[PDB]
RNA sequence: CAAGGCAAAUAGGUACAGCAGUGAGGAAUCUUGGUCAAUGGGCCCACGCCUGAACUGGUAACUUGGAGGAAUGAGACGUCGAUUUAUCGAGUAAAAUUCUGUAUACAUAUUGAUAAUGACAAUAUGUACAUUUGUCUUGACUAAUUACGUGCCAGCAGUCGCGGCAAUACGUAAGAGACUAGUGUUAAUCAUCAUAAAUAGGUUUAAAGGGUACUCAGA
RNA sequence: AUAGAUGAGUUUGGUGAUGGCUCUGAUUGAACACU
């Protein structure tokens, strides 16, 4: 899944992507599904807030997957740890 | 006239009675004052029991029923018998020995 | 005359698929064959599903004798042979039924048993143990623990599993308390303190054995406390069982799942779709 | 009444995979395509294709309407946790650094280094992905008739339902005539010995027994349904596999439903002759049946 | 205690499950029951539970 | 809009949309019986060309609507009790209803083999 | 007590929105049954009487749940459909054989109830029987194809649309896709619709800033 | 109660917007047609 939530706007087409827990599946549209299935994502929940232009929809959601918040940059910026509770609890990353 | 009686609930050929405390002149299945317990007429059989015995499941709140009986509640014939078995009241009918 | 499709079928079924007519070799003979981890794959297109091994006939007896004759705790037998407590208990139940059949002079399915056991991979326990039968520490993935939470904490904080459980929820426990054999952790802590292995196993047995006593005690008190509320009044024909209960525990608005009585104000739901009208459990 | 959907059950043209040990089914499963081409097809066309393939095997004798409600979006899973790591470490090292963990050098720098870096501290095998996609038809494994077919007691799901409907199985030592009984963890279903021998036994050819009445060990009996001496079905070894959520006893033809099928990090306990790509598409179909 | 538990029932060998190992979602139960009455008040010790109260309202 | 303007009732229901078959949608009825008043031919509009088989019907309620006769050839005339169902002839202005063909007096197509249910045609019974 | 309807005549009853039932209206909704055995109620010292509530039987696919058959079946070395007479299909399909005894039928027992009373049925056990397909769709949305006929005609159509002489869309034929004792259509409701937006919208050029700002109430 | 949030067709020579209509899902104390 992706990191957190992203919202990208491309000339009237807004796409909101959320990171869902494991076993949620690609409960997304047909165009987003092809991209998630191809990039390697398996759990996501998208939404077209304003417009559903086929082209801009693909440009906005592709630009959203490249704008995910980097937990390590946010940590060094705030001087605070951003610990993934899921990893500490299970003593590793459960893929 | 407060009465301890049975409200019949269930489907066709599947009776399931509900012990209630309701005024005499009221609908049988109307919402009563209290629901003391439930009664199941059809006798059951222990799961892993081949002897052939049978029992009847009755969930009754003895403590609550006793209070109502002490203030003048009149249980019906069917409920009176059930209370007799528990020992709250004396039997209303007895088998003739002669 | 056979069509080409049928003709090709018998062509494949005569040379390539002939090895599946009779089972000559012992062990799985599936289509996928041996995988990367040495497990037969029944369906080639699906590599994840594998033909996992089954306890051999002689293995089931070893587990049965240990629990019954030696009276060892189930947790210890599970940890010893790396068999799940739920499976160890089942083998005993199934074995007890066998004793009944043999005691009642019933014919067993020996011809069928031997034939099927040669088609499934087996794990003979005892001396020649190569791998553990299965994982005895699997912990259910709780729904709360599946969320993606990045908690901002101090740069030098020692975030532990205890703190992780509290971040997921308030009532959640760490994975150290969800194990089916939690005594293993305590046993492994003795090895870190350079404790002799012999004494480490001694403490393990006592710990598990002591744990089974508590479980039995709780179960005993429960069943004994459930029969104290039931009044059995034998009669001419049947035996009436009057169960007691607090008739005031109907919640604050009358709606409560664990209440006793037929609810008022509900129409029969027989007409709704997917209405379960079958027994849900056999006691 | 044979319905129009069963007109072509093992057709070689359509090449469907069915839950049975029929030799025709074995040929279809063996020679099935490696990967159906789904590039040109649209999203609906892909989902519809996956639905047809998977539904030809999973619960084929269950009305589409019923299974649509039975499909659960709750895919259970477990995680293995060894006690060794629990004792030594308390999960503090997994947060060192910036929260995600102490970074390690890239793969292209390590090969140049003569000595490999120290291994990262974590549970053994804690990076493999868990196959959630291959768990869609898990609720069907709880059916009493499917569970019997997975215990190698019947030759197919259809035949496994016959035994239940005809009063041959007994759950927890009690007759169970309902093929839809959803087994609970701990239940013990036991099939009659005779029905299991006939199902898995070889066909009784009257011609083969003609030369047998004249010419451990079991004697030949000409008054039994299966062929004597009993022998396994011709093509039973290609489907001989027991799932991990069952503990069968061949002798008494009884099994225990230990738990529900669960997905572990590296495998799945749901028999399915379909790749994750197909199950993933099928799962999407039943989210909104479109 | 009527009859010993046979090896068929699941209660032959009790293996308690670990805490938080299942997520069964119970369905909402339709209907309600009448709320029994509060015989006593919410504060103070009522006169009905004194030494002699049944001998004063139900004398022999 | 501000929270104050919403207390004063600024959120009114959207303007209703006219239904396809008002006569039926009004009283929530799936069909209505009516006495045929006229059996005629209506002409399509800009794109389409042909001759549709409409019929002026007087419903039980009292309204006089113009229905449409689906199929090839009909059996209705003046003063024919016919059953009217919803629908609309897209290319015929003023025609917003259909007529059930297995209805009281309107007979289904006798030479129909495909989609008989839609035209009220009993099975041929060739062998039976 | 008054009025009208039916009945009534020198009388002064009746209104089935009590149960069953009839006519009418309508697209459309049931038996003029049995019993007070069970539960409840009225009267009664007691026994007991009464109960169209109620419990039971009947009618309807209106809905839901379940059954409605599984395994074997290759050389009848046949039949059919196409057509590249040898390719592609009907086809493991059929026949045939080997088993089961599901709904249901019958029989026995128990039980609904006990002080005693059983209208009617439920459950368990035993034996016995292998019984129908129907329907929509097939240009795209939307899973699934050719041939012929028709020639902006006849017709299809939820939306965009199709049909003017070699129509994948109309009508037949075959095939295919799909649901199934149901399948479609019509009507309605929620959702789709952030499509009256409190959560949660918008108003330069697209629906929408009052001609203006001093100001009571009110924010 | 922590898995629950999804789109498609149609305006234009064409593109991006605005904005309705319709389909995709579920259902009925339903009726009708073919069974
Ligand atoms: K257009
Ligand atoms: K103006
Ligand atoms: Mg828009
Ligand atoms: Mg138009
Ligand atoms: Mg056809
Ligand atoms: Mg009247
Ligand atoms: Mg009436
Ligand atoms: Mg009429
Ligand atoms: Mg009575
Ligand atoms: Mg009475
Ligand atoms: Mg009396
Ligand atoms: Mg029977
Ligand atoms: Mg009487
Ligand atoms: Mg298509
Ligand atoms: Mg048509
Ligand atoms: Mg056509
Ligand atoms: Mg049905
Ligand atoms: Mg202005
Ligand atoms: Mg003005
Ligand atoms: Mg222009």
């Amino acid at each position: 899944t992706i990191y957190g939530e992203v919202t990208t706007k491309v000339s009237g087409t807004i796409v909101r992507l959320n990171s869902r827990p494991p076993g949620f599946g690609l409960r997304v549209s047909h165009r987003i599904f092809e991209m998630c299935r191809a990039a390697g994502i398996r759990d996501l929940s998208a939404k077209f807030l304003r417009s559903r232009n086929p082209m801009n929809t693909v440009k906005a959601t592709y630009q959203a997957l490249l704008s995910q918040p980097n937990p390590e940059d946010l940590a060094i910026g705030r001087g605070k740890k951003l610990v993934d509770v899921r990893k500490v609890y299970y003593g590793g990353s459960v893929y | 006239v407060l009465k301890l009686r049975l409200a019949r609930f269930g489907r066709t050929n599947a009776p399931f009675y509900n012990i209630v405390v309701a005024h005499a002149r009221t609908a049988r299945n109307s919402k009563p004052l209290e629901v003391i317990g439930t009664y199941d007429p059809v006798p059951k059989k222990d799961t892993y029991d081949t002897t052939g015995k049978l029992h009847k499941d009755i969930k009754l709140d003895v403590t609550r029923a006793k209070y109502w009986i002490g203030v003048g509640a009149q249980p019906t014939d069917t409920v009176w018998r059930l209370l007799s078995l528990v020992g709250i009241l004396d039997p209303k009918y007895k088998k003739p020995q002669p | 005359v056979q069509s080409v499709r049928r003709q090709k079928m018998f062509s494949w079924l005569d040379k390539k698929g002939s090895a599946y007519k009779e089972h000559t070799r012992q062990g799985p003979n599936l289509l996928g064959g041996q995988g990367k981890d040495g497990l037969a794959v029944p369906f080639p297109n699906n590599p994840y599903f594998k033909s996992q091994p089954v306890l051999s006939e002689g293995s089931r007896e070893i587990i049965y004798q240990d629990v019954m004759e030696k009276g060892l705790p189930i947790k210890a037998v599970s940890a010893k042979y790396n068999v799940d407590v739920r499976r160890v208990a089942a083998v005993i139940r199934l074995k007890e039924i066998e004793k009944r059949w043999i005691k009642e002079y019933k014919p067993l399915a020996r011809p069928y048993a031997r034939a099927v056991m040669k088609m499934l991979p087996q794990t003979v326990l005892g001396g020649p143990d190569q791998k553990p039968h299965e994982s005895i520490n699997d912990v259910h993935v709780h729904s709360y623990t599946t969320q993606q939470l990045f908690v901002p904490v101090s740069e030098s904080r020692e975030f532990t599993r205890e703190d992780a459980a509290k971040a997921f929820g308030d009532h959640i426990l760490p994975v150290d308390k969800k194990l089916r054999v939690p005594e293993l952790i305590e046993f492994q802590k003795d090895l870190l303190k350079e404790v002799p292995l012999q004494e480490a196993n001694r403490k393990f047995l006592n710990a598990t054995a002591a744990s089974e006593a508590k479980i039995a005690e709780r179960e005993a008190k429960r069943r004994q406390a459930v029969e104290d509320a039931i009044t059995r009044v034998k009669t001419d024909r049947f035996e009436f069982r009057f169960q007691e209960f607090n008739a005031e525990n109907v919640g604050h608005d009358g709606r409560d799942r664990n209440a006793v009585g037929w609810r008022y104000g509900v129409p029969f739901p027989d007409r709704k779709r997917s209405q379960i009208k079958i027994p849900t459990k056999v006691e | 009444m044979k319905i129009r959907r069963l007109f072509k059950y093992h057709s070689l043209k359509k090449k469907p995979i069915r839950p049975t040990w029929n030799k025709y089914n074995l040929y279809n499963l063996a020679t099935a395509g490696r990967e159906p081409r789904i590039s040109g097809k649209t999203f609906f066309q892909q989902k519809w294709l996956a639905k047809s393939l998977t539904r030809a095997y999973h619960g084929e004798h269950i009305k589409e309407r019923k299974w649509a409600r039975m499909f659960s979006r709750r895919l259970p899973a477990v995680v293995n946790m060894d006690p060794a790591y629990m004792a030594k470490y308390n999960g503090s090292e997994q947060a060192a650094g910036r929260g995600s963990g102490l970074s390690e050098p890239p793969a292209y720098e390590k090969t140049a280094d003569e000595k490999p870096a120290k291994q990262v501290i974590a549970n053994p095998g804690r990076k493999v992905p868990t196959p959630y996609e291959q768990m869609t038809f898990a609720p069907l494994e709880r059916r009493l008739d499917i569970a019997i077919f997975r215990a190698l007691f019947a030759s197919s799901a259809r035949q496994a339902r016959q035994m239940v409907v005809h009063g041959a199985v007994t759950v927890n030592g009690k007759k169970m005539k309902h093929p839809g009984y959803l087994l609970n963890p701990g239940d013990l279903f036991q099939v009659d010995v005779e029905r299991v021998l006939y199902a898995t036994g070889a066909p009784k050819d009257k011609k083969l027994l003609a030369a047998a009445m004249k010419a451990e060990d079991n004697e030949i009996d000409p008054s039994k349904p299966y062929m004597t001496p009993w022998r396994p079905r011709n093509y039973m070894s290609a489907f001989a596999f027991i799932p991990r959520y069952l503990e069968v006893n061949q002798n008494i033809c009884a099994a225990v439903y230990l738990r529900h099928p669960v997905a572990r990090p590296g495998e799945s306990e749901v028999p399915s002759p379909f790749s994750p790509t197909i199950n993933q598409l099928a799962f999407n179909w039943y989210l909104r049946r479109g | 205690d009527s009859v010993s538990i046979p090896p068929d029932s699941p209660n032959y060998i009790k293996v308690p499950e670990p805490p938080q190992s299942s997520e069964v979602r119970h369905p909402f139960v339709k209907g309600h029951l009448p709320i029994p009455r509060s015989i006593f008040p919410k504060k103070g010790v009522p006169e009905k539970v004194q030494s002699g109260y049944v001998n004063r309202i139900a004398p022999k | 809009a501000t929270l104050n303007q919403v207390m004063r009732g600024c959120r009114k229901p959207q303007r209703a949309r006219h239904a396809v078959s008002p006569a039926l949608s009004s009283i929530k009825s799936p069909a209505l019986k009516g006495v045929c008043v006229k059996v005629g031919i209506t002409r399509p509009k800009k794109p389409n060309s042909g001759e549709r088989k409409t019929a002026r019907v007087r419903l039980s309620t009292g309204k006089v609507i113009t229905a449409y006769i689906p199929g090839e050839g009909h059996n209705i005339s003046q003063h024919s009790v016919v059953l009217v169902r919803g629908g609309r002839a897209q290319d015929c202005p003023g025609v917003r209803y259909h007529l059930v063909r297995g209805a009281l007096d309107l007979a289904g197509v006798a030479t129909r083999m495909s989609s008989r249910s839609k035209y009220g045609t009993k099975k041929p019974k060739k062998a039976s």
